[PDB]
């Protein structure tokens, strides 16, 4: 949604462009659109649901 | 001065004008396509202007 998709070697994270405070790649701060096979450097990771844990 | 990927960096540009950045990656060979016929014909442009 805003920041960068910032990888650190092993691990994937989203931070806000000017500043280094990473964050775990969760559905809240990002957004879905289409399949993944047009964009250009696309790569695979998991992106996590806070809700699923919970399993109300 | 921090390096940064073009394409990337094209769109921040995008959302700078309001529009979803995710627009470029889904045309960004279409994009670069007209940027390119346009600056073709700057020159020509230059050259026939009297
Ligand atoms: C390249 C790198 O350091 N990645 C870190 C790893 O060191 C750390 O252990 C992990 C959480 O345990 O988060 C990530
Ligand atoms: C770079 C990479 O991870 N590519 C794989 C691709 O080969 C596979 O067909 C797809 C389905 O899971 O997942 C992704």
């Amino acid at each position: 949604r805003e920041g960068v998709f910032v990888s650190n070697g092993t691990h994937w994270f989203v931070t806000q462009r000017n500043f280094y405070e990473p964050q775990i790649i969760t559905t809240d701060n990002t957004f879905v659109s289409g399949n993944c096979d047009v964009v250009i450097g696309i790569v695979n990771n998991t992106v996590y649901d806070p809700l699923q844990p919970e399993l109300d | 001065a921090l390096q940064i990927p073009f394409p990337m960096q094209m769109a921040y540009r995008f959302n700078g004008i309001g529009v979803t950045q995710n627009v470029l990656y889904e045309n960004q060979k279409l994009i670069a396509n007209q940027f390119n016929s346009a600056i073709g014909k700057i020159q020509d442009s230059l050259s026939s202007t009297p």
